[PDB]
């Protein structure tokens, strides 16, 4: 059953096909970057105003400031220079992306003919360049992914050297080893060029061997690289959060708070029902014009930092989940093919014994249960103490429980909030890892399905029926969906922590007494925005204030409770209801149609119902989390006084 | 929804100031028709797109979506929200210090 | 959960269970009565206040058992009366439980033929019993006549109320109780002279009679809820309800008198440490709060009773379809669904009308939202503000507006939406047109899956359709709650800080400022909830229950089963490691039918646990309309 999400599946694609797809994607990404750069032109070089501060460009902006582009200037001439540089680099991106799309089409058609020299370049054998390829490799990687890592690292070294050159000439950043200032990223680009050239030549002369991927690279290598790059993206998000909070990046990020922005959808000055433009609130600005939103109050620096960090973090988590799912698909393929017993590598042979799988998954489950129970009991006890039910004041809460002084170096203000954040992240990581391990090990047969004589014969089978009163969602696809739903909690913890919230309790800052006395008894110079449940109330003030954020709120909520319809165990009910719908639509016969209504009402397959349900669930959840991170930072450095002295 | 005008005529309501009473039911029916029509367009178009997409659509899907978002931003400047919100005296007050200056005024 | 199945119980078992339950109801009634005595005759401080007692209180004020008076001696006399009536309820409930145990356990002396108050039990019912249910309708009506007459004579004798027939006093209740006793006696004597003819409930009928009576009682409860909402709003009932606005109420779980940490300091002077802080009834609108609680309790109980009556009727229908009795029912209540073509017509018509009206009202709501938030450049003049209930229908609503139109259309759409599942239960209990086309019939009231086939066949059974009916009626019940709490259900964000959000009041010229739109209602009710620790705890517990429901809702039971096998292996290995050969504790995972049962239980439970907070936070609706934004 080849669906519309299986036509681009790698099993049907070759190496050249995916090369062409990647190049087409790179070119389209360059075109999108040109769109964004144009969208960042604050004042047009024509002599006219510009675009209204898209979130895409507001994210892109500080990086551009790091370069010679995009001055943080209110001066109109310098801002026009910023627009000119942005537009020029956008046009350059457009040209390069067009050429990349052309190359991607050539590699998609397997039609590699140079117009100037009428020769056909073989994908399996060639020289990278006229002389450079003969200088370094003397040939081509022999159609094996392990042999390509060398040339790939050499190409990455070339790209790093080119980036250094571009910074040196066009952007005018002379490499010096001062890492606090901007003009060392080019020096480190050159250092990385040297390092990666050495690594590439070593891996070309000595290819590393993990022979699992080479055979069906299309899924095994895809899964391994996707999980690795997901962890890389998580690391990049962490590094970004640490660095954007550093004073070294401050000239490029804190100044974002100094300047105000006119955002698309930010509330406009409201005219009355009778405005004779031939009554208007905020008359100095023109009618239906966006009121400026001050960065200092909005915390635009941390808002952009949070958008970047959580974008990379969630993309990395999703990439990890997809890598595990695609590795499970490959493992199921080799399990049905009989190659699972023939892999001969540590990454499979260790999991070949089902008892080792049981031990690993049981250890993960025990750690998850223990950590989750500990942290959840702490959270609910803090909530109980601050709401004072059962006659417990916050002196009985876990305010004493700070991180260890040895481990206190990596927190701004040591508190129970950081403790609960770390414990929740570990618990959610293990919680998702339960399902990831299930995908990794139980792609074909679980120990239960070993005891009970069933086996999973597909990556997208719904279930095995009502036998044993169960069998729902044992497919690796369904385990991926459960892993995503379980990691929703961890990603939510990440977002709420980076935005600023009391995760150690649920209702922190509510008009209750001991909820307000938390800061008094905790000795914190940071006033966290609010507790878990009070976070919505405190941070929806802006979301309601802004019509655009409210529209996103409504759409995400609709998406979520439409996911509800396909998530539940109701597919048969929907099928019979659709048959009734079809029968009444046929009853539009004898309503003067004289037209045979050949329209059977469709109902998604369970393997498709869970797919749609998870997609809409995640989509609504994080369309709303975008508003969480776009409401504002709203963290004031002022401890709360006790309600009663 | 041809009966919306009739029920508007039968309901006792005061129209919004300086707005035509005749066009108000027209506006509301246009909104209702637009919502239903766009929902139907989305449903039908995606139903046809699920079957029309193939490996030969690889040249179309990315570029077509690019064109969609391109004209989306172009509309963001063309018809929806034009300008940098210039102040009536003529400025682009970007520095918050200027905002405090005009909060003083 | 089937341990009191009707087929397991005889008629006498049902009588005994009902008697025991009426006795325990009397016991809990006494519990509430002693839970509401403000000041004891002892003189010691008494129970603060309970939502149970704050619900009961207007009735006690109407009856004179308790008073709203502001005198300590008056409240002490009221408490003495309350304690006396609670003791009476305790004793009579104990007697009723005694009868319930003597009837659940068949130990007396003739249940097939007996005598009831023989001295005049030979005058009525010829000195014999009611052999069957058709013969039992008569004596049941006469017994209810005796109940009404007893209420009348008790009200006259013990409560000391006049028989005055004017309908603006409790004397009206006395006079109408006597009239109802007479009317019930007439109905019972006619039914004894002529038993009814609905034979389907005269065969094996426990489940059938129970289902039809439960549906009738559920509709009666919905009618009672509407009637109570209208009457509790009437000025004639105002002396018993609007005084809740004029009084202060100290409720459990309210913000205590906040103590210091170096205290032997307190927030409020002269109110001791950890003391429930006073609340003004005008701020809460406690009259509207109490009537909301009562009316919504009745409405949801009626909805649930209707759903369960339809479900049990579907159970009986499957029973009589399995043994071939379905095809020989002479009662019209089966002949209108036996053809299996009228079933398709009815369900398709209901689906189509529900679709049309629901799509219309949803389009109206979203257009109101779009004109609110000025999305796509739509002013407030582009909304459905001209759209109101017609003057003919305007007498139904006070302050007619788009709010009332959307409420009526939404409640009708929700009724039809739940009726889709109710009709699916009612007609496709054994045979469905799809399942007749597929060649597969059904045989159990709870078959959850029937396997992944034709894409999957989850949730076809009668029980699963009951769960879906409850799920879809959650929206209708939410509409009822949000209308009785004053929410602006016509749009999504009304009164919100935004453009053209207040403007509604300047556009519709409303004399009543509604609370908030759909999404701004949560904010504007939680601003008051978060003050209370009790409502906050209910909030969190309800959400906890709600999301724990999803572990059994989703199509995930098999994943849970293999995970439970893994958990069992882990537990066995560990318990055999640190302890000697202890082998036990298989992890129990609920079956898919039971999984749906628990999931619906938790979903409904949490959802309406939170709707209780909606209805108990306060009314917070002002008569002064919002100003134009200009
Ligand atoms: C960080 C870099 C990642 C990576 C990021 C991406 C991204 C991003 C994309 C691909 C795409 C593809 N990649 Mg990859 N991929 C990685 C590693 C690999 C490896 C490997 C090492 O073995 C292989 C064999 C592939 C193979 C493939 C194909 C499935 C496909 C390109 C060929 C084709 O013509 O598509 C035919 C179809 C098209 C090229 C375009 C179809 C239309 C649109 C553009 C598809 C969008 C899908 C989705 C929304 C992408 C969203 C990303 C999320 C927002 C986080 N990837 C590395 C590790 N790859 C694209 C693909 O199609 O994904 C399904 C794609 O979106
Ligand atoms: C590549 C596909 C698209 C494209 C899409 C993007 C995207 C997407 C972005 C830019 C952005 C940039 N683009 Mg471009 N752009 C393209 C073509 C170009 C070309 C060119 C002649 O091909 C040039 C000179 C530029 C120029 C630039 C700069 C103005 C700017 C910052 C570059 C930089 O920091 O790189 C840093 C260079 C290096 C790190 C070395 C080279 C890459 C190495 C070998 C790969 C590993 C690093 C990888 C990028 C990150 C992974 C880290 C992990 C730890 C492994 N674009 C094509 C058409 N462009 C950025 C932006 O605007 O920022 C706001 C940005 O994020
Ligand atoms: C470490 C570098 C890469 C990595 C590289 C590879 C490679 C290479 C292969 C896989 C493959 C698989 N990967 Mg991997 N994978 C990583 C992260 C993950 C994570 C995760 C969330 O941590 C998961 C769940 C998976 C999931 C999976 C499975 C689908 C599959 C292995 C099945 C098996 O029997 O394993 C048995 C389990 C193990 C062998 C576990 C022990 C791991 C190593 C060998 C031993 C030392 C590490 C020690 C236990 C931990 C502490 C020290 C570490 C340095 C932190 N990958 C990271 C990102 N993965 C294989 C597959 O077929 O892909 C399609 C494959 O070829
Ligand atoms: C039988 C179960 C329990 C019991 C449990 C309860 C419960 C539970 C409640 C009371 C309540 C009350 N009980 Mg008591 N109570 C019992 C025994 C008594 C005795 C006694 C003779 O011993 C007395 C004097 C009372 C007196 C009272 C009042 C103080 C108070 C209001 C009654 C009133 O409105 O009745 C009016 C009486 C009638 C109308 C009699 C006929 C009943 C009709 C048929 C009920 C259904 C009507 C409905 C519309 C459906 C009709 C369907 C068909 C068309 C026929 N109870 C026993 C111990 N008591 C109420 C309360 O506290 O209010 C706040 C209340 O709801
Ligand atoms: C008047 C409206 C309803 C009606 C209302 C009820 C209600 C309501 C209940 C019954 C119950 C029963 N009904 Mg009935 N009953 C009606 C007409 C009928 C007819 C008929 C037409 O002849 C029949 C055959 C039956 C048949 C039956 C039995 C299945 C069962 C009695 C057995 C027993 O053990 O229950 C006794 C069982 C209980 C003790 C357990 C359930 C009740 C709760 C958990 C305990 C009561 C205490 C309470 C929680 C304390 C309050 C605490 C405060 C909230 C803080 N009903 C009509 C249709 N009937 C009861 C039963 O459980 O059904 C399964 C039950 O709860
Ligand atoms: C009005 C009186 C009662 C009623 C009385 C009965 C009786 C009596 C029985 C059922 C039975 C059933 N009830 Mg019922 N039922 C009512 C409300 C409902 C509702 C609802 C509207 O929500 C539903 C879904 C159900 C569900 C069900 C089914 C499980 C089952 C009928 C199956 C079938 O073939 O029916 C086909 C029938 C219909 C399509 C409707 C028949 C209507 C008849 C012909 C009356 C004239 C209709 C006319 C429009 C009314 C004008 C007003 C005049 C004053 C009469 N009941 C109300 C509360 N119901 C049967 C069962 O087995 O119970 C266990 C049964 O014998
Ligand atoms: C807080 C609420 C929740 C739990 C408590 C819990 C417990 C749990 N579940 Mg869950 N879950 C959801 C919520 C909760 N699921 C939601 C909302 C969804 C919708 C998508 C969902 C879905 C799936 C699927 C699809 C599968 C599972 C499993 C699986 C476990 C197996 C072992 C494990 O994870 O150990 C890790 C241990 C924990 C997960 C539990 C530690 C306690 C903690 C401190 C919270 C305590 C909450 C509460 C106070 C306890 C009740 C006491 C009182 C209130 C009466 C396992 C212990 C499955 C398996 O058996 O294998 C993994 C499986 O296949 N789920
Ligand atoms: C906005 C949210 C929802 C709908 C829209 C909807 C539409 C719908 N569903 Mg649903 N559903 C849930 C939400 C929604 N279900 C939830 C949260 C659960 C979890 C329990 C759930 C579960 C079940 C089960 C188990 C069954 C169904 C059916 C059934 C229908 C058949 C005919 C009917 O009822 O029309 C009545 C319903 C309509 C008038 C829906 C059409 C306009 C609308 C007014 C609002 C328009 C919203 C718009 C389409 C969204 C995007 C617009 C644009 C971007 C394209 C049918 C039209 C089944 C049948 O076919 O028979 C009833 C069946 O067995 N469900
Ligand atoms: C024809 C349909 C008309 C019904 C709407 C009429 C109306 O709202 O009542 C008219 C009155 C409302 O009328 C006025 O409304 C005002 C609004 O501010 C105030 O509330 C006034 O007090 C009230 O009198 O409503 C009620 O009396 C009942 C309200 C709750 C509706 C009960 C419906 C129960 C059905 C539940 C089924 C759920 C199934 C899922
Ligand atoms: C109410 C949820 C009922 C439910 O979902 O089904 C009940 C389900 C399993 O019950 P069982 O059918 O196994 O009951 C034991 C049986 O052997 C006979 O009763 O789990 C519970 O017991 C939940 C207990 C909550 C109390
Ligand atoms: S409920 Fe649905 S998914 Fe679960 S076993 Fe039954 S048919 Fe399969
Ligand atoms: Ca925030
Ligand atoms: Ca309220």
């Amino acid at each position: 059953s080849t669906k519309w999400y299986q036509i681009f599946d790698t099993e049907k694609l070759d190496d050249e096909q995916v090369v062409g797809g990647h190049l087409a994607l790179l070119g389209v990404l360059g075109f999108i970057m040109g769109i964004y750069y144009i969208s960042g032109i604050q004042v047009f070089p024509w002599g006219a105003p510009g675009f209204h501060d898209n979130w895409f460009y507001l994210t892109i902006k500080p990086r551009m400031v790091s370069l010679g582009i995009d001055t943080y200037s209110t001066k109109t001439a310098d801002l026009e220079a910023a627009g000119a540089r942005l537009l020029g680099w956008a046009a350059f991106h457009f040209l390069v992306g067009s050429v990349l799309i052309f190359g991607g089409w050539r590699h998609w058609t397997h039609n590699l003919t140079n117009p100037f020299t009428g020769r056909c370049g073989n994908f399996r054998d060639f020289r990278f360049l006229g002389k450079f390829g003969d200088v370094v490799f003397n040939g081509t990687s022999a159609k094996s992914y392990k042999e390509a890592l060398g040339p790939h690292a050499v190409y990455m070294s070339l790209l790093f050297l080119g980036w250094g050159i571009v910074m040196w000439a066009i952007l005018g950043f002379a490499p010096i080893p001062d890492f606090q200032t901007i003009n060392s990223e080019t020096f480190m680009s050159f250092v990385f060029a040297v390092i990666f050239f050495a690594l590439g030549i070593y891996w070309w002369n000595n290819p590393p061997n993990a022979a699992i991927h080479l055979n069906d690279d299309m899924k095994a290598a895809f899964s391994v690289h996707l999980t690795a790059i997901g962890y890389i993206n998580i690391a990049l998000g962490c590094i970004a959060f640490v660095a954007f909070q550093q004073p070294s990046f401050a000239p490029y990020y804190k100044e974002l708070d100094k300047l105000v922005f006119y955002l698309y959808g930010e509330p406009f000055n409201r005219v009355s029902f009778n405005f004779v433009e031939q009554a208007k609130e905020f008359a100095d600005f023109p009618a239906y014009a966006i009121l400026p939103k001050s960065g200092e109050a909005f915390g635009m620096a941390r808002v952009v930092t949070n958008l970047i960090v959580f974008n990379h973090i969630i993309c990395g988590v999703l990439y990890v989940f997809a890598g595990v799912y695609h590795g499970g698909q490959y493992l199921l393929k080799i399990q049905l093919n009989g190659m699972y017993n023939q892999i001969k590598s540590i990454w499979i042979t260790k999991g070949r014994d089902q008892e080792v799988q049981v031990k690993i998954l049981g250890t993960v489950m025990a750690l998850c249960f223990a950590t989750m129970l500990s942290v959840y009991a702490v959270i609910v006890w803090n909530t109980i103490c601050e709401l004072n039910i059962f006659g417990t004041n916050i002196t009985m809460s876990f305010y004493w429980l700070k991180p260890l002084p040895i481990f206190q170096w990596m927190f701004a203000d040591p508190s129970i909030n950081d403790w609960v954040m770390a414990h929740v992240i570990t618990a959610g990581s293990l919680f998702s890892l339960i399902a990831l391990v299930r995908i990794a090990f139980f792609a074909h047969t679980s120990p239960l399905w070993d005891d009970l004589g069933l086996k999973k014969n597909s990556y997208s089978f719904p279930c095995l029926g009502p036998v044993y009163g169960g069998t729902c969602g044992v497919s690796i696809q369904d385990q991926l969906w459960f892993a995503m739903l379980w990691g929703i909690k961890g990603l939510s913890a990440v977002c709420w922590y980076i935005d600023g919230a009391w995760i150690a309790s649920m209702m922190y800052g509510v008009p209750a007494a001991d909820a307000k006395a938390w800061d008094s008894i905790a000795h914190l110079h940071h006033h966290y925005t609010s507790g878990i449940f009070y976070y919505f109330w405190t941070e929806t003030v802006t979301i309601f204030s802004s019509s655009h954020l409210s529209t996103i709120l409504m759409i995400g909520h609709l998406v979520w409770f439409i996911s509800f319809a396909v998530w539940f165990e109701d597919r048969g009910s929907r099928l019979e209801g659709a048959d009734i719908q079809t029968r009444t639509i046929r009853w539009l016969g004898k309503k003067f149609l004289n037209r045979d209504v050949n329209f059977r009402f469709p109902v998604l397959t369970i393997s498709d119902s869970k797919l749609a349900g998870t997609f809409l669930y995640f989509g609504g959840t994080f369309m709303l989390v975008f508003l969480f991170l776009a409401n504002g930072f709203y963290q004031t450095n002022s401890p709360l006084p006790p309600p009663v002295s | 929804g041809a009966l919306f005008f009739s029920v508007s005529f039968l309901t006792g309501y005061i129209p919004a100031p300086n707005h035509s009473a005749i066009l108000t039911p027209l506006r509301s029916f246009m909104g209702w028709f637009l919502l239903i029509f766009c929902a139907s367009i989305i449903i039908m178009g995606l139903g046809k797109m699920s079957s029309a997409i193939s490996d030969k659509w690889f040249l179309s899907f990315p570029l077509s979506i690019f064109v969609i978002v391109m004209v989306m931003f172009l509309s963001l400047r063309v018809y929806w929200e034009k300008g940098r919100t210039t102040t009536v005296d003529g400025k682009y007050i970007r520095t918050t210090a200027e905002l405090k200056e005009f909060l003083n005024k």
